[PDB]
RNA sequence: GGCCGCGCGCCUAAAGGCGUGUCCCUCGGGGCACUGCGCUGCAACGGCCUGCGGGCUCCCCAUCCGACCCGUC
RNA sequence: UAAGCAGAACUGGCGAUGCGGGAUGAACCGGAAGCCGGGUUACGGUGCCCAACUGCGCGCUAACCUAGAACCCACAAAGGG
RNA sequence: ACUAGCCCCGAAAAUGGAUGGCGCUGAAGCGCGCGACCCACACCCGGCCAUCUGGGCGAGCGCCAUGCCCCGAUGAGUAGGAGGGCGCGGCGGCCGCUGCAAAACCCGGGGCGCGAGCCCGGGCGGAGCGGCCGUCGGUGCAGAUCUUGGUGGUAGUAG
RNA sequence: CGCCUCGACCCACGUUAGGCCCAAGGGCCCGUG
C-alpha cells in the first residue's frame, strides 16, 4: 500500500567491513574477523588502517531493517503465509522464497494483489 | 526585544471573554493503524520583513534569472512577501513581475510613484493558469516614463544593465 | 600600558605581642594588581620578616602619570641577575610616562643582556632634569633645533585592503 | 527578587561610602575578605598524583 | 602567504633586484594555486650575503654526489634560470602530481626573450632588495655567482640585453611624443565639451 | 549567568536542568530556597544553607575558553593560568560561559 | 573592442586552494577559497552566506549539455587575509583545487 | 549549523495589530491585572517523473590526505 | 672513570593505547577514545614545503669556521679577542 | 681596570648530507612584548547506537510484561573472565518447498544487519532440501620448517 | 637542410643617502544590446 514509515532512513556507513589483508591473500575471505595479533595495526587502531566494527555504528531503532522502499521484509513460501501480512500491509512487504516454483509464485502474486500486499520480487521466474 | 506576554492580562484581546462552556463538535473504512487525522494548521507564520532600504519607487538591480543585471524600479511588496517590480517594459523590456527580496540589490536612487495605481496587481494576478496583460503593462509605463524623464539621465540608466568590471569589489561599492 | 605602578600597603597580622604593628608601603611595577601584591609579599618576606601567611594586606592603589602629554627624562636604578652573579646598573629613558620608561627598561634588559623580568629588581625610579642627565643618546635629543631625516620609511599600504602581490613599477621613496 | 536586587546595591554603595570616610579622616578602610570562590579545572586527567 | 588572486592568463615578473628565496617563496605559492608565472632576468636576482658566502655554499652543494654513480646523484645546474628553477622546486611538493603540475606552470629566463620584451613585467614588493635589505649589507647577483661556478653564457646575455634596451629606449622616445600630443588633445577637447564634463571635476586627481 | 545559562540540579542523583522553579523547589524547598533568585542569593552571599545549595548544583560544564589561554603550565602571577586571579576569574568566566 | 561571450558579470571569481587542513590530516567537508579583491578577515563578512558554484565540463552530455555544476556557500572567514571556508552539497574533488569558482550575491542583505 | 509542535468561541483590519472595565503610579503614557470551558502534526513557490533523468552500499580509473608485513616470543 | 651499565625509595608512565605536537622515535609535551554535525581550545605554530601574519614594536648580531635557529635531544671545556 | 650580552678563535675522520629541506641577513636568527589567526578522537551544544542508574503501565479498551514508554550519566584495552548472538551436522517434534526444477557451484545483480551472517535476482545443474522449538556433537582455520593433493614464478632458463 | 608513399586591455632604462613622486591605490576601453 502506502508505507507508514515517515522518519528518514539514515545509514552511518553504507560500506562493508572487509577483513584485513583479504586483499593481500586470495584464500582470505572478506567476512569480518576481529584481528587478534599482538602487534596488529588494525587491532591497535592506527590511523589509515582498516576500520573495525563497533556498537556505535548501529542504526536507529525506528528505521532499522526497513528496506529502501520503506517496508520491512517477510519471506513467504505459500499463500497461507502471505495472508498473515494483510493486517500489516502498510508496514510489511512480502518476498517469495528463492526455491518456490513458478506455478506457486503465480498464486501468491495473485492473492497479494487482492490483499494489497506488496511483493518485492513478483516479476521473478 | 519586547515581551508581548509580559503581563498575565490576556484580556486586552478578549475583554468580553466571560463566555459559557464549549460545545465539542460512520467511517466506511478503518485503517488498521491508529493514524492521527490531519487537520488544517492554526498557526500564523508572521509575514516576511521587507528590507529597510527597499521603499516604493526605489531602483533595484536584478541579481539572477533571465533579467540578471537589469536596473528596475520597485513598486510594492505583495502579500506573499515578493516585491512587485516593473521594468518599465518600454526601456529595458522587463514586464510586471514579482521578485524575491533576495536576488535584488536596493540602490539609493528613488522615483516618485505616488500618482501610479498598482492595485489590481497581486499574487492572484500571477496565478499559474495575455492580451489584457499587455494592456495593464501598457497603462502602467506611460504613468511612469514621465517620472523617469523628470530626472536627467534616469532613462538611459534604467535602460542599461549593471555589470562588474575589472577591479570592481562589490563589498566596497556604495549601492 | 603594559606595566602599571601600584602603591601596596600591608603589615604583620595584629597579635597580642604588638596588636598595633608597623605599616609598610612599597611602589611596585606589575602588569596587574594580583602580580603587584605577590611581588609585595615577596619583598616583605625577604626584607622584613613578614610573609603573606603572617601578614595583612591593607591597600593597593595605582599611581598615574601627572602630565601624560609632556616628555620627561626618567632615570631607573635596578638590580639584575646575570648568568654569573648579581649587578646593579643605572639606565635613562625619555618618555611621556614613567610606564613607558619601565616597559623600555624591561625590553632593553631583555635585548642587551638577555635578562628576563623575574631576574630584575627596580631599586629606584625618578625624573631627571635635562641639565642633570648622564647618559648619551638622552642629551642629544635635548637639542631645541633638533633636525634630521627619516632614513627608514617602511613603504606599506595603509589598511591592508590595498595590498597586492604585484605592482607595475618599483616604489620611489626619498628622504 | 526585589529585596535581593536592592540588597546588591547599598552593599556596593556602602563599601564606597566606607572607603571614602576612611580617606576623609586620613586612614585606610580594609575591605572584607572574599568568602566565595569559583574554581575551574584547567588540566586534564592524565598522569595524576 | 596566499596567492595573488589576480586570475590572469600569466603574470610576467621582472626578477631584477629581488631577493632569491623571498621571490621563490611567493612564486611557489602562485604556481601551487594555479597561476602561470614567467620570470625573466633571473641573472639579476640578489641573494643576501656577498659573493664569498654564496660561492662557498654552492661549492659545498657541488661536493654532494652519489659516490657509486655521479650521473644519478644531484644535478648541479649553473645557469641563473635553472638555479632559480631548483630553488622554487625545493619549496614545492614536487614528487606529487600536484607539485608536478605546479612546477610545469613556471617559466624562467635569463634576460628578456620575446615575446616578453613587449609585455608588462611586474615586481613583487615584499621581495625587492630596496625594501628587504639594509643599504650597507653585502649581497651578490645571481649571474655573478653563476659566472663564478661555470656558467658561460653571461656575455651573450649581456650583448642581447644591450640590444633590447636600445630598442626600448627608442620606443620610449616615441611614446613621449605621443603623450605630449595626447595632453594637447585632451586640452583642446576639454573646452570643446566644457559643459558636459562638470561631473568629472571633483575626481580629476 | 553561570546558574542561568549552565544551571543543573541534582535530583535523585540525576542532572536536571533548572528550566523552571519547581526543580529548585523540589530540591531545596525544605531549606526555604524557592526559585532561581534565592539560589543565586545563597551562592553569592554565602549563607546558612550554602552547603545544601552548592552541593545541589551539578558541577558546571564550561566550554573551552574563547580566545584561548596563555600558559596553563605556570601560575597566573608568572603570566600563566593556574592559581588565584581574584577578580580576573570574572573575565575568564565571560569567555568560558 | 568587439568581444563575444557573456555580456554581464554578476559574480566574482574565486580560486579553490584546498581543504580544511592541519599538518597531518584533512577534511573534505569544507573547502578553502580565495576570492578576488577580499584582503581582510573583516570584509569577508560581506560575503558570508553568499552562494557559490563550481562549474566543470564532464565527458558525456546530461541535458544536451556538457557542463556540470556543484553549489555551495561561503560559511566563514579563514585566517586574517580574506580566505574563506565554503561548504558544498557534495565535497569538492581534490582535482578541483587550483581551479576557479563563481561567487554570486544571490542571498542579499543589502 | 541542526529543529518544525498560538488561536477562536467580540468587531474592524490583506495581514502584523488595535479596540473593555477596575485599583494603583506619577509629571506627559503605561504597569500589575480580568481567568471559563474546549479543540490543538508551521509555511510559499518552482523544475522533473521512462529521459542524454535520479540513485548506488557494485566494478574500473584519477586526484588529495592517510597509510611499514602478518603471525609469534 | 663512565655507560643506552649494575642496584634501591616515592609517584607517574609504557608494557596493555590509539589521537595532536616534538621532521622521525614505546616512555617527552598535550590529551586519553562509541558513529556523526556545528562551535572552541591544549601542546605546538603562522616565508614555502604546511593550515595560519612575509602582522604591529624595541634592541642585539654580520659569522672571509657550513653564523644562528624548538624541553627530553641528539654535545662542547679551560682559556682568549 | 673590571664586568656581561651577541659574535669570532680554541673546534680533527673516514660513501655525499642534512636548524627536517629549500632558503632566510631592518631575518624567515637571538632576547623581550602586542593583536589576531591556525590547529587534537580534548571541552561545549545537538542527533543516533550500546552499557549502567532510576522510574511509569489492570476491578486491564488488554501486552513478543522476556514488552513498550520516560529520565540521567557513561563508552581505551593485551593476559584473562562473563553475557548475548551468528554459522555446521544429527535425533525428537512442528511448519513447509521442489521436474512449472532441490542441493551444490558461478555472477561489475539487488538489498538487510555494527558484525558473525542472512534474504532475494540471473545463470548452471538435474534430485532432493529447508525454517522454527528442544536436545545432542568428531561443530567454525591464515599460519603449526602443519598432512595429503593440485598449481605458479624461476623458465623455454641451467643444461 | 634534403627528399614526399567572460574587459583574459597596458614594452622605460635606471635609482632608492634619490629620480612632481610619497605604489597599477593608475590609465584605457560605449563600460550601456
Ligand atoms: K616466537
Ligand atoms: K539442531
Ligand atoms: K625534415
Ligand atoms: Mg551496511
Ligand atoms: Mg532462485
Ligand atoms: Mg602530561
Ligand atoms: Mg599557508
Ligand atoms: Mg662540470
Ligand atoms: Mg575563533
Ligand atoms: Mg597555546
Ligand atoms: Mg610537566
Ligand atoms: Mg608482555
Ligand atoms: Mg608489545
Ligand atoms: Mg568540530
Ligand atoms: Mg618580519
Ligand atoms: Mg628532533
Ligand atoms: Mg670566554
Ligand atoms: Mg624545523
Ligand atoms: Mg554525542
Ligand atoms: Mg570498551
Ligand atoms: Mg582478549
Ligand atoms: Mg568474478
Ligand atoms: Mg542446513
Ligand atoms: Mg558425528
Ligand atoms: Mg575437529
Ligand atoms: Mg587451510
Ligand atoms: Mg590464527
Ligand atoms: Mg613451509
Ligand atoms: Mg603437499
Ligand atoms: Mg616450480
Ligand atoms: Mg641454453
Amino acid at each position: 500500500a502506502v508505507p507508514l514509515l515517515t522518519r528518514k532512513i539514515v545509514k552511518k556507513r553504507v560500506k562493508h567491513f572487509k577483513r584485513a589483508h583479504s586483499d593481500r591473500y586470495i584464500g582470505l575471505k572478506q567476512s569480518w574477523r576481529r584481528p587478534k595479533g599482538i602487534d596488529s595495526r588494525v587491532r591497535r587502531k592506527f590511523k589509515g588502517c582498516t576500520l573495525m566494527p563497533n556498537i556505535g555504528y548501529g542504526s536507529d531503532k525506528k528505521t532499522r531493517h526497513y528496506l529502501p522502499n520503506k517496508f520491512k521484509k517477510f519471506v513467504v513460501h505459500n499463500v497461507s503465509e502471505l495472508e498473515l501480512l494483510m493486517m500489516h500491509n502498510r508496514t510489511y512487504c512480502a518476498e517469495i522464497a528463492h526455491n518456490v516454483s513458478t506455478k506457486k509464485r503465480k498464486d501468491i502474486v495473485e492473492r497479494a494483489a487482492q490483499l494489497d500486499i506488496v511483493v518485492t520480487n513478483k516479476l521473478a521466474r | 526585544h519586547t515581551y508581548h506576554r509580559r503581563g498575565l492580562w490576556a484580556i486586552k484581546a478578549k475583554h468580553g471573554g466571560a463566555l459559557p462552556k464549549a460545545e465539542k463538535p460512520e467511517p466506511k473504512f478503518y485503517p488498521a493503524d491508529d493514524v492521527k487525522p490531519r487537520t488544517v494548521s492554526t498557526r500564523k507564520p508572521h509575514p516576511t520583513k521587507l528590507r529597510s532600504t527597499i521603499t516604493p519607487g526605489t531602483v533595484l538591480i536584478l541579481l539572477a534569472g533571465r533579467y540578471m543585471g537589469k536596473r528596475v524600479v520597485f513598486l510594492k511588496q505583495l502579500q506573499s512577501g515578493l516585491l512587485l517590480i516593473t521594468g518599465p517594459f518600454k526601456i529595458n523590456g522587463v514586464p510586471i513581475r514579482r521578485v524575491n527580496q533576495a536576488y535584488v540589490i536596493a540602490t539609493s536612487t528613488k522615483v516618485d510613484i505616488s500618482k501610479v495605481n498598482v492595485q489590481k496587481f497581486d499574487d492572484k494576478y500571477f496565478a499559474r493558469e495575455p492580451d489584457f496583460k499587455k494592456d495593464d503593462q501598457k497603462v502602467i509605463d506611460a504613468e511612469l516614463i514621465k517620472a523617469i524623464d523628470a530626472v536627467p539621465d534616469l532613462k538611459n540608466y534604467l535602460g542599461a544593465r549593471f555589470s562588474l568590471r575589472d577591479g570592481d569589489k562589490p563589498h566596497e561599492m556604495t549601492f | 600600558h603594559r606595566f602599571h605602578q601600584y602603591q601596596v600597603v600591608g603589615r604583620a597580622l595584629p597579635a597580642p605581642g604588638d596588636e598595633q604593628p608597623k605599616i609598610y608601603r612599597m611602589k611596585l611595577w606589575a602588569t596587574n594588581e594580583v602580580r603587584a601584591k605577590s611581588k609585595f609579599w615577596y619583598f616583605l618576606r625577604k626584607l622584613k620578616k613578614v610573609k603573606k601567611a603572617n601578614g595583612q594586606m591593607l591597600a593597593i592603589n595605582e599611581i598615574f602619570e601627572k602630565n601624560p602629554t609632556t616628555i620627561k627624562n626618567y632615570g631607573i636604578w635596578l638590580r639584575y641577575q646575570s648568568r654569573t652573579g648579581y649587578h646593579n646598573m643605572y639606565k635613562e629613558y625619555r618618555d611621556t610616562t614613567l610606564n613607558g620608561g619601565v616597559e623600555q627598561m624591561y625590553t632593553e634588559m631583555a635585548s642587551r643582556h638577555r635578562v628576563r623580568a623575574p631576574c630584575i629588581q627596580i631599586i629606584k625610579t625618578a625624573t631627571v632634569d635635562f641639565k642633570l642627565c648622564k647618559r648619551d643618546n638622552t642629551k642629544q635629543f635635548h637639542n631645541s633645533k633638533i633636525k634630521f631625516p627619516l632614513v627608514y620609511q617602511k613603504v606599506r599600504p595603509p589598511t591592508r585592503k590595498l595590498k597586492t602581490t604585484y605592482k607595475a613599477t618599483r616604489p620611489n621613496l626619498f628622504m | 527578587a526585589e529585596q535581593y536586587a536592592g540588597e546588591y546595591e547599598a552593599q556596593d554603595k556602602e563599601l564606597v561610602q566606607l572607603k571614602r570616610e576612611a580617606r576623609m579622616k586620613g586612614g585606610f578602610y580594609v575591605s572584607p575578605e572574599a568568602k566565595l570562590l569559583f574554581v575551574v579545572r584547567i588540566r586534564g586527567i592524565n598522569a595524576m598524583h | 602567504v596566499s596567492g595573488s588572486g589576480v586570475c590572469a592568463k600569466r603574470v610576467v615578473v621582472d626578477a631584477r633586484h629581488h631577493m632569491l628565496g623571498r621571490l621563490a617563496s611567493i612564486v611557489a605559492k602562485e604556481l601551487l594555486n594555479g597561476q602561470r608565472v614567467v620570470v625573466v632576468r633571473c641573472e639579476e636576482i640578489c641573494m643576501s650575503g656577498g659573493l664569498v658566502r654564496q660561492k662557498m655554499k654552492y661549492l659545498r652543494f657541488l661536493r654532494k654526489r652519489m659516490n657509486t654513480k655521479p650521473s644519478h646523484g644531484p644535478i648541479h645546474f649553473r645557469a641563473p634560470a635553472k638555479i632559480l628553477w631548483r630553488t622554487i622546486r625545493g619549496m614545492i611538493p614536487h614528487k606529487t602530481a600536484r607539485g608536478e603540475a605546479a612546477l610545469a606552470r613556471l617559466k624562467a629566463y635569463e634576460g628578456v626573450p620575446p615575446p616578453y620584451d613587449r609585455t608588462k613585467r611586474m615586481v613583487i614588493p615584499d621581495a625587492l632588495k630596496v625594501l628587504r635589505l639594509q643599504p650597507g649589507h653585502r649581497y651578490c647577483l645571481l649571474g655573478q655567482l653563476s659566472k663564478e661556478v661555470g656558467w658561460n653564457y653571461a656575455d651573450t646575455i649581456r650583448e642581447l640585453e644591450e640590444k633590447r634596451k636600445e630598442k626600448a629606449k627608442v620606443s620610449y622616445d616615441r611614446r613621449k611624443q605621443l603623450a605630449k600630443l595626447r595632453v594637447k588633445a585632451e586640452k583642446a577637447a576639454e573646452e570643446k565639451l566644457g559643459t558636459q564634463l562638470e561631473i568629472l571635476a571633483p575626481i580629476k586627481y | 549567568e553561570l546558574i542561568y545559562k549552565r544551571g543543573y540540579g541534582k535530583l535523585n542523583k540525576q542532572r536536571i536542568p533548572l528550566a523552571n522553579n519547581k526543580v529548585i523547589e523540589e530540591g531545596l524547598g525544605k531549606h526555604n530556597i524557592i526559585c532561581i533568585e534565592d539560589l543565586v542569593h545563597e551562592i553569592l552571599t554565602v549563607g546558612p544553607h550554602f552547603k545544601e545549595a552548592n552541593n545541589f548544583l551539578w558541577p558546571f560544564k564550561l566550554k573551552a575558553p574563547l580566545g584561548g589561554l596563555k600558559k596553563k603550565r605556570n601560575h597566573y602571577v608568572e603570566g600563566g593560568d593556574a592559581g588565584n586571579r581574584e577578580n580576573y576569574i570574572n573575565q575568564l568566566v565571560r569567555r568560558m560561559n | 573592442k568587439g568581444r563575444q561571450g557573456q555580456r554581464v558579470r554578476l559574480y566574482v571569481r574565486g580560486t579553490i586552494l584546498g581543504y580544511k587542513r592541519s599538518k597531518s590530516n584533512q577534511y573534505e567537508n569544507t573547502s578553502l577559497l580565495q576570492i578576488e579583491g577580499v584582503n581582510t578577515k573583516e570584509e569577508v563578512g560581506w560575503y558570508a552566506g553568499k552562494r557559490i558554484a563550481y562549474v566543470y565540463k564532464a565527458k558525456t552530455k546530461s541535458n544536451d549539455s556538457t557542463i556540470r555544476c556543484i553549489w555551495g556557500k561561503v560559511t566563514r572567514p579563514h585566517g586574517n587575509s580574506g580566505v574563506v571556508r565554503a561548504k558544498f552539497r557534495s565535497n569538492l574533488p581534490p582535482t578541483s583545487m587550483g581551479k576557479k569558482v563563481r561567487v554570486f550575491m544571490y542571498p542579499s542583505s543589502i
